[PDB]
C-alpha cells in the first residue's frame, strides 16, 4: 500500500494540542520499551520542536493479560480529523449484530500498522512519553502507519479489511462481522463450540493475510428496557405507600394514564411513618391499572444517529450499578444493571470504570458509537484514577454529576 | 583541521497566511550607529550573520542600549514582530524538576556552553525573515543590511530549538553513560555523579570530547559558584535542599500588593516549611484590581501571620530522594478549610511539604476535602517520583468504611493507614436507611411569597404537635430548610421527618458538616445532637396527608 490516503482536519481547526498527564515510573518505563521496538521497525519516528502537537498517551494492561499496551488518547484528534465518508456515503450500521446469541470481539488493530500514514498528516499524531519530575526532556514521536484509536485508522482501512473478509463472509453468510475502531465484532447465532472453531477460523484466515490471541465474549439476547417493578406487599406502611406514589409520580413523566389518587387517599391523615395501612378496593384497582401501563414500552421512542447517547449511572450499593441510555429525557433507549464487579469488591472507582466499558461496549453493538456519560463521581477523583482500571482500546466521552439525584430510588 | 558534525538543521516555517515583519528602522544617534557596525562587523566575521542586498523586503529594528559601568554599547534586536509571525514549537522547558524528586549526587560539574548556542544554525530558508537595517551616517548611503546565520536571540524558537539540538547531541553520551545525569540550564550545564573524584573528571573530559566531534568549545563556568547552587527559587545544597531565604517584613500598613508578595512568600515556602497558613491573609483579597488599597488586617489575619513567622523563625531542609526507601505522605486537618501534608522516608526527614485550601462552594465536608487532598498529593507524587506515597491519614478506618460504602457517589483514597493526629475526620451524622419505630413522624413544609418576600414555615406530627412560624424576607426554599429545622428543634432524640422539598433533600443527602448557609449550619449543628434522623421525601401537591394539611397551614 505504497499510497496514502490524503486526510485534512476540519475548516478553522488546528492539530490537537493536549497536555500529557503524568505517567507512573512503570508506565513510562513499559512506554519506552514498546516506542523503541515500534521506531525500530518504522513505524513511529522522533521528531522535533517544529512540531506543537501532542496527543495524551499512557499503558494499560488488555483484560487478562500481563504484557503492557500502549494506549494514544486520540479523542481530541478524531474531533478535529474531518469527518469521513472513505469509500460511501456511510456504513448502515448492522441491527443484526445485537440480536446474535454470541458476540466475539477480536482486537484487529495490529493490522492497521501495515498501511502508512499521509506524510501531511503524520504530524497531527504527535505524542510525548514523559519523565519522571521533568528530568530529561519528553521523548516525541509520531506515526509512520495508521494509529490504534485514530477515527480514520478504520476508516482508510475499510477498503483492505473488506477484501480480507470477503471469502470468510462468503462462506458464512448468516455470521455478522462489525468493525468498531480497533476491534473486530464477530457474532453468530449458534452452539458455542462451534463458535470458537468460526473465532479461530477467522482469526488464522486473518493471519494469512498478513491477530493477538484474545477475543470477548457477548450475549446480546438479554439486552432491552429493564421495567419499572412495583411492590408486591400484603401489609403496606404509611412509609410504603409514600415511596410507592414517589415513584409512580417519577413514572407518570414516562408513562401516561398513571393514576395516585386512590393511593394518596390511603394517606388522609397525619399518620406514623411505620403504621400499617391497609388498601383499599379503589386504591389496590388504581395500582393494578398502573402495574398493566408499566408492562408496555415507552411510547414513541426511537434512536436518532443525529443526536448523542446519554448514559447516566448510579451507585447502588454493594457493589451494584443501575444505568440507562438514553438520547431524550425519559425516551430510555436501553436500561440495565451490573452487580459483582470482577475484582473490585473495595474500590469504588474501579466498578465505575468496568461499567462504563461495558456499557460503552453495548453501545457500540447496539448503535455503533459510544454514548455521553453522566459520572456519580468527583472530577479530581476519577480524573486521577480511571487509567489504572482501563482495559479498553477506545474511550468516551463524560461529564460529572455534583448533585445527588433523587431518581436513584426508583432505579433501586 | 578536524572535521565536525554538522548540527542538523530544525525547519522552520511562519503561522499560516502570515509574510514576514517589515517593520522601519529607528532614527538613531551617529555615536550609536558606530557601535553597531563595530559589533556587527565582528558577529559578521564570526560566521554569525551576513550581509544581504535591497531584495530582501523584510526589516526587524535594532537598536542600542548600554550599561553604566560597562563601557559599551549593547546589541538589542527587537524580535518581537517576527515572534508574533513565527509558528509554535514545542516548548520542552516549561516544567522544571522539583528539588524533592532529585537524587543526591557525591561530585556535580557546571560547563558552560554559552559558545555552543552559536555553533546552531538557522533554517536557511527562514533566514530572510531576521533581516534587519544597520542605518546609516547621517542617511546619506544604504544601511548596511544583515541577516542572521544562527538563533538569535529573543527569537521565539530559538530556546526551543537550542535544547532540541544540545539533547539530540547529548543523547548517545547519557543513553550509554548510565552511571550519569546531565541536565541543561540556560548557558550552563550540569553533570552530576556518585564515582569518584577521580573516574568523575574523566567523564567530563569524556564528554567534553564527544561535544568537540560538532565542534563546541566548552570550558568551566566563569567564577564557579559554591554551595548552593542558587537555581529557580531554591538552594541546592550536596545533601540537603530548601528555599531561598523566606523574610517576611514587619509593616503596620499593609496593602493589598503587600498582601500578595506576601503569600507569594508563603506559598513557595510552604513547599518546604510545615503548617504554613494564607488564607486569612488571602480572604483580604477576595475582590480587588487596584493594589494600593491598605486593607486592615482582622485579628485572625494578624493571628495567621504570626503564626508564620514562628513557623519561618530558623531555616528548614529537604532530603533528596532514595528511591530505595518507601514513601509516606502525611495529612493534618488545620482548620476553615486548610490542609497541611508532608511527604518524606525516614521519619522527620521532609522531602517536602505543602498545603490544600478546600474548593469554593455552598456546602462542604469534611471527608471530601480530606480526599480532595489525597487526590492533589496523588498527582503531584506521581509528577516528583513516579509513584504514589503511602498516606497516613487522620480518619478512623471505620469512619471511611462507613463514609464510601453509605456515599451516593464513587470514591476511592490510595493505600493509606489511620493516623491518631487530632483533629481527626469524622461523620458528625448518618441518616437512618428505614423509619424509625416509635418515633414521632414531623410532617414539614414551607412556603414563600414572591413578591412581599412573606412567608411560613412549619410542621404537623402524628401526635398532634403542630407548629407555623411567619417569615419576612424569605424565599421558598429558604421557608423548605426552616421547616426542617423546626421539626429538628422540637422533637425528641429519635425522629421521623417528611418533607417534598427536592431542594433540602439535595443538600442533606450531599451530607454536609460545614455551609455558607447559616441556616443550613444550623440544621447540622441539630441533627448532630440527635440519634437517629430518617429524611423521607414526597411528591408535592398530590394529596398525601399530613403534607397536605401542612401546606395549606404555611400557603398563607
Ligand atoms: C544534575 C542536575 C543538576 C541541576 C542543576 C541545577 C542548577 N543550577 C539540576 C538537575 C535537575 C540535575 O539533574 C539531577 C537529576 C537527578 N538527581 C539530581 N540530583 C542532584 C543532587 C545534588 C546536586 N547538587 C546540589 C548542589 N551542589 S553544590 C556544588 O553543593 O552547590 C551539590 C550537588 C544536584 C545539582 N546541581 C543535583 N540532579
Amino acid at each position: 500500500p505504497i499510497e496514502t490516503v490524503p486526510v485534512k482536519l476540519k475548516p478553522g481547526m488546528d492539530g490537537p494540542k493536549v497536555k500529557q498527564w503524568p505517567l507512573t515510573e512503570e508506565k513510562i518505563k513499559a512506554l519506552v520499551e514498546i516506542c523503541t521496538e515500534m521506531e525500530k521497525e518504522g513505524k513511529i519516528s522522533k521528531i522535533g520542536p517544529e512540531n506543537p502537537y501532542n496527543t495524551p498517551v499512557f499503558a494499560i494492561k488488555k483484560k487478562d493479560s500481563t504484557k503492557w499496551r500502549k494506549l494514544v488518547d486520540f479523542r481530541e484528534l478524531n474531533k478535529r480529523t474531518q469527518d469521513f465518508w472513505e469509500v460511501q456515503l456511510g456504513i448502515p450500521h448492522p441491527a443484526g449484530l445485537k440480536k446474535k446469541k454470541s458476540v466475539t470481539v477480536l482486537d484487529v488493530g495490529d493490522a492497521y500498522f501495515s498501511v502508512p500514514l499521509d506524510e501531511d498528516f503524520r504530524k497531527y499524531t504527535a505524542f510525548t512519553i514523559p519523565s519522571i519530575n521533568n528530568e530529561t526532556p519528553g521523548i516525541r514521536y509520531q506515526y509512520n502507519v495508521l494509529p490504534q484509536g485514530w477515527k480514520g485508522s478504520p476508516a482508510i482501512f475499510q477498503s483492505s479489511m473488506t477484501k480480507i473478509l470477503e471469502p470468510f463472509k462468503k462462506q458464512n453468510p448468516d455470521i455478522v462481522i462489525y468493525q468498531y475502531m480497533d476491534d473486530l465484532y464477530v457474532g453468530s447465532d449458534l452452539e458455542i463450540g462451534q463458535h470458537r472453531t468460526k473465532i479461530e477460523e477467522l482469526r488464522q484466515h486473518l493471519l494469512r493475510w498478513g491477530f493477538l490471541w484474545m477475543g470477548y465474549e457477548l450475549h446480546p439476547d438479554k439486552w432491552t428496557v429493564q421495567p419499572i417493578v412495583l411492590p408486591e406487599k400484603d401489609s403496606w406502611t404509611v412509609n410504603d405507600i409514600q415511596k410507592l406514589v414517589g415513584k409512580l409520580n417519577w413514572a407518570s413523566q414516562i408513562y401516561p394514564g398513571i393514576k395516585v389518587r386512590q393511593l394518596s387517599k390511603l394517606l388522609r391523615g397525619t399518620k406514623a411513618l411505620t403504621e400499617v395501612i391497609p388498601l383499599t378496593e379503589e386504591a389496590e384497582l388504581e395500582l393494578a391499572e398502573n402495574r398493566e401501563i408499566l408492562k408496555e414500552p415507552v411510547h414513541g421512542v426511537y434512536y436518532d444517529p443525529s443526536k448523542d447517547l446519554i448514559a447516566e449511572i448510579q451507585k447502588q450499593g454493594q457493589g451494584q450499578w443501575t444505568y440507562q441510555i438514553y438520547q431524550e429525557p425519559f425516551k430510555n433507549l436501553k436500561t440495565g444493571k451490573y452487580a459483582r464487579m470482577r475484582g473490585a469488591h473495595t474500590n469504588d472507582v474501579k466498578q465505575l470504570t468496568e461499567a462504563v466499558q461495558k456499557i460503552t461496549t453495548e453501545s457500540i453493538v447496539i448503535w455503533g458509537k459510544t454514548p455521553k456519560f453522566k459520572l456519580p463521581i468527583q472530577k479530581e477523583t476519577w480524573e486521577t484514577w480511571w487509567t489504572e482500571y482501563w482495559q479498553a482500546t477506545w474511550i468516551p466521552e463524560w461529564e460529572f454529576v455534583n448533585t445527588p439525584p433523587l431518581v436513584k430510588l426508583w432505579y433501586q | 583541521m578536524v572535521p565536525i558534525s554538522p548540527i542538523e538543521t530544525v525547519p522552520v516555517k511562519l503561522k499560516p497566511g502570515m509574510d514576514g515583519p517589515k517593520v522601519k528602522q529607528w532614527p538613531l544617534t551617529e555615536e550609536k550607529i558606530k557601535a553597531l557596525v563595530e559589533i556587527c562587523t565582528e558577529m559578521e566575521k564570526e560566521g554569525k550573520i551576513s550581509k544581504i542586498g535591497p531584495e530582501n523586503p523584510y526589516n526587524t529594528p535594532v537598536f542600542a542600549i548600554k550599561k553604566k559601568d560597562s563601557t559599551k554599547w549593547r546589541k538589542l534586536v527587537d524580535f518581537r514582530e517576527l515572534n508574533k509571525r513565527t509558528q509554535d514549537f514545542w516548548e520542552v522547558q516549561l516544567g522544571i524538576p522539583h528539588p524533592a524528586g532529585l537524587k543526591k549526587k557525591k561530585s556535580v560539574t557546571v560547563l558552560d556552553v554559552g559558545d555552543a548556542y552559536f555553533s546552531v544554525p538557522l533554517d536557511e530558508d527562514f533566514r530572510k525573515y531576521t533581516a534587519f537595517t544597520i542605518p546609516s551616517i547621517n542617511n546619506e548611503t544604504p544601511g548596511i543590511r544583515y541577516q542572521y546565520n544562527v538563533l538569535p536571540q529573543g527569537w521565539k524558537g530559538s530556546p526551543a530549538i537550542f535544547q532540541s539540538s544540545m539533547t539530540k547531541i547529548l543523547e548517545p553520551f547519557a543513553a550509554q553513560n548510565p552511571d550519569i545525569v546531565i541536565y541543561q540550564y540556560m548557558d550552563d550545564l550540569y553533570v552530576g555523579s556518585d564515582l569518584e573524584i577521580g573516574q568523575h573528571r574523566t567523564k567530563i573530559e569524556e564528554l567534553r570530547q564527544h561535544l568537540l566531534r560538532w565542534g563546541l568549545t566548552t570550558p568551566d563556568k566563569k567564577h564557579q559558584k559554591e554551595p548552593p547552587f542558587l537555581w529557580m527559587g531554591y538552594e541546592l545544597h550536596p545533601d540537603k535542599w530548601t528555599v531561598q531565604p523566606i523574610v517576611l517584613p514587619e509593616k503596620d500598613s499593609w496593602t493589598v500588593n503587600d498582601i500578595q508578595k506576601l503569600v507569594g512568600k508563603l506559598n513557595w515556602a510552604s513547599q518546604i516549611y510545615p503548617g504554613i497558613k494564607v488564607r486569612q491573609l488571602s480572604k483580604l483579597l477576595r475582590g480587588t484590581k487596584a493594589l494600593t488599597e491598605v486593607i486592615p488586617l482582622t485579628e485572625e489575619a494578624e493571628l495567621e501571620l504570626a503564626e508564620n513567622r514562628e513557623i519561618l523563625k530558623e531555616p528548614v531542609h529537604g532530603v533528596y530522594y532514595d528511591p530505595s526507601k518507601d514513601l509516606i505522605a502525611e495529612i493534618q486537618k488545620q482548620g476553615q478549610g486548610q490542609w497541611t501534608y508532608q511527604i518524606y522516608q525516614e521519619p522527620f526527614k521532609n522531602l517536602k511539604t505543602g498545603k490544600y485550601a478546600r474548593m469554593r462552594g455552598a456546602h462542604t465536608n469534611d471527608v471530601k476535602q480530606l480526599t480532595e487532598a489525597v487526590q492533589k498529593i496523588t498527582t503531584e507524587s506521581i509528577v516528583i517520583w513516579g509513584k504514589t506515597p503511602k498516606f497516613k491519614l487522620p480518619i478512623q478506618k471505620e469512619t471511611w468504611e462507613t463514609w464510601w460504602t453509605e456515599y451516593w457517589q464513587a470514591t476511592w483514597i490510595p493505600e493509606w493507614e489511620f493516623v491518631n493526629t487530632p483533629p481527626l475526620v469524622k461523620l458528625w451524622y448518618q441518616l437512618e436507611k428505614e423509619p424509625i419505630v416509635g418515633a414521632e413522624t414531623f410532617y414539614v413544609d414551607g412556603a414563600a411569597n414572591r413578591e412581599t418576600k412573606l412567608g411560613k414555615a412549619g410542621y404537623v406530627t402524628n401526635k398532634g404537635r403542630q407548629k407555623v412560624v411567619p417569615l419576612t424576607n424569605t424565599t421558598n426554599q429558604k421557608t423548605e430548610l426552616q421547616a426542617i429545622y423546626l421539626a429538628l428543634q422540637d422533637s425528641g432524640l429519635e425522629v421521623n421527618i417528611v418533607t417534598d422539598s427536592q431542594y433540602a433533600l439535595g443538600i442533606i443527602q450531599a451530607q454536609p458538616d460545614k455551609s455558607e448557609s447559616e441556616l443550613v449550619n444550623q440544621i447540622i449543628e441539630q441533627l448532630i445532637k440527635k440519634e437517629k434522623v430518617y429524611l423521607a421525601w414526597v411528591p408535592a401537591h398530590k394529596g398525601i396527608g399530613g403534607n397536605e394539611q401542612v401546606d395549606k397551614l404555611v400557603s398563607a
